[PDB]
């Protein structure tokens, strides 16, 4: 699953994808603890 | 959007347009379509219609994919506009899925390989072969009874499928469909060269490159030895690489499966993409013109 | 899983992720979306969206996974994504069933070789037979322009393909397409007590199993009807049963 | 095949033809003249189409 992952057709587009995922998930619980003080 | 028409592609956009507003006229002026804000409360008025110009075209929309919203009107009047719409979903749901299916259901059904070694029972393709090289006189008594009717239909046609030479058949080849026929040997090394020309099946018939020589004379039978020395120490094979190394084509999918991927699947994805991105824009647009209403 | 390639798998995962949280970040931050908790709410000043990380995440889940979920969207910008959702899953599950039934069909409708002209007219599948096992011999000396065909690419192949040994053809169609072409009994008695092989086609030939004798032979004739007794009786059915099916059952798929 | 049974030419006892005819019909068969003979009298009319 090392290969399987690593090895793709520019996996940096996987690694983007990724990225963007993780990141805007990382948003959320943000606006999600500020709603619950609000 | 391929297993439709556009034509209904368009039809089907402005109809969804006709029956939002249409559902708009006919909830406005419904009596029963007034639901009771504060329902426990029986002090308030009935605004509550379930229904902006925003609900019916939503609901046209969210309708159609077997989702569905909660924002059921409660009119007969109404109820049956939403039958008829939800009866022409079903038809082109079922319509789009079944002819995607008849689609690639041909594709699989689409043999390429022109049966990879008889272009016989094909009929079509109209093969060919260097004009009474050694290939015809192969397929000339050759009773393998498969190739013999290639022979057949070469003799038939023995205008177009015999070719001058082996630069006149390759032109041939490249000028139409036209298979064509001869020694291994060379069609490798051509092949070796003109990269995106085609190498079509395995053998057919194997002969041989052996050395000529005087009658009786000495020399054949100790160079024998010599050529089995070659081969068996293997210089025979580096050095037949080293004239038909050429260049190498690019590979092509062959064993791979020919089930669905990306490079059939993937607009739709962009699509979204570009859908969403246009959505965040028109939400900060409407974000500060609610403001610029407030401010 | 198979129908649909694993490039579109991964990419499903990604497109999933995106949308839900995509749709939550736009729905949010929206100046509509928050509404009046009470039933009977008499213009109270706690409007709120609903939306949960839980909520949201499994609506794409559901719409991804072919059910409408709850919370329904309001606002333009989350209603148009959500569309865009659904419109998505859509047609992505609708291509599924497509490629699967094309795959489904297309098996149904192949059709297995069965027939020895049918083997004649095909090439790639190889013929094979013991050669001097009396086969390919009768092959020789065959008149049906059939046969006449499958020994001329016999001689074709000139014993490249040919065998010597029964076994060793045996393998060969075990890991190959040969034909090996051989008797009636020794095929139905590796069938029945052999993995992944099949009697195929009918019986070409007509040979015969009998006794010798010399010309003065006393027992021909007692012979003859002894014969026809046991074969009237049957005893030799019960007789190929032990020897052919009392391993080839046990030993049978 | 449920059963298996032969046709064979009746003779009285101590014929000579016997043999004499059991090697013709060997031979014959060999020959697989009776295969094809055979065949054209139990031809009839073929399978149609119907596909
Ligand atoms: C191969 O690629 C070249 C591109 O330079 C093109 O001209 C040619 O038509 C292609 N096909 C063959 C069979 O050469
Ligand atoms: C199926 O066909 C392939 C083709 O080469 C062969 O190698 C293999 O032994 C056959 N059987 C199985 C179980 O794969
Ligand atoms: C049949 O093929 C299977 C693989 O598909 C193999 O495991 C098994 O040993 C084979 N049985 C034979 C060749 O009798």
């Amino acid at each position: 699953k090392t290969h399987g992952t690593i090895i793709g057709v520019t996996s940096g587009i996987v690694l983007v994808l990724l990225i963007i995922s993780i990141l805007v998930q990382v948003k959320q619980p943000r606006k999600k603890v500020m709603a619950c003080k609000t | 959007l391929n297993p439709l028409s556009p034509d209904i592609w368009m039809y089907v956009l402005l109809a969804c347009l006709g029956v939002s507003c249409v559902l708009f006229v006919i909830a406005r002026f419904s009596p029963y379509e007034w639901y009771n804000p504060h329902p426990c409360n029986p002090d308030s008025d009935v605004v509550e219609n379930n229904f902006t110009l925003l609900n019916s075209f939503w609901f046209g929309v969210g309708a159609l994919m077997q989702q569905g919203s909660e924002l059921m009107p409660k009119a007969l009047s109404t109820r049956i506009v939403g039958g008829i719409w939800w009866f022409f979903t079903l038809i082109i749901i079922s319509s789009y899925t079944a002819n995607l299916a008849a689609f690639l259901t041909v594709e699989r059904m689409e043999s390429p390989i022109d049966s990879a070694d008889d272009l016989a029972k094909q009929t079509k393709i109209e093969y060919g072969a260097v004009e009474d090289g050694a290939t015809m006189t192969f397929f000339k008594k050759s009773k393998i009874s498969t190739y013999d009717k290639m022979w057949a239909f070469m003799s038939s046609r023995r205008q177009s499928v015999l070719v001058k030479s082996n630069e006149e058949g390759i032109q041939r080849v490249l000028t139409s469909d036209y298979a064509f026929l001869m020694e291994s040997t060379t069609i490798e090394f051509v092949t070796q060269r003109n990269c995106n020309l085609t190498q079509i099946g395995g053998l057919i018939d194997s002969k041989g490159y052996g050395v000529g020589t005087p009658m009786g004379s000495p020399y054949r039978d100790k160079i024998t030895i010599a050529i089995l020395q070659l081969q068996e120490e293997g210089k025979l094979h580096m050095m037949k690489e080293k004239w038909w190394r050429g260049n190498g084509c690019p590979e092509e999918e062959s064993k791979e499966a020919s089930a669905l991927g990306v490079q059939n699947i993937g607009g739709i994805f962009i699509v979204l993409a570009a859908g969403l991105v246009l959505s965040v824009f028109v939400a900060v647009g409407e974000f500060l013109y609610k403001s610029k209403k407030n401010a």
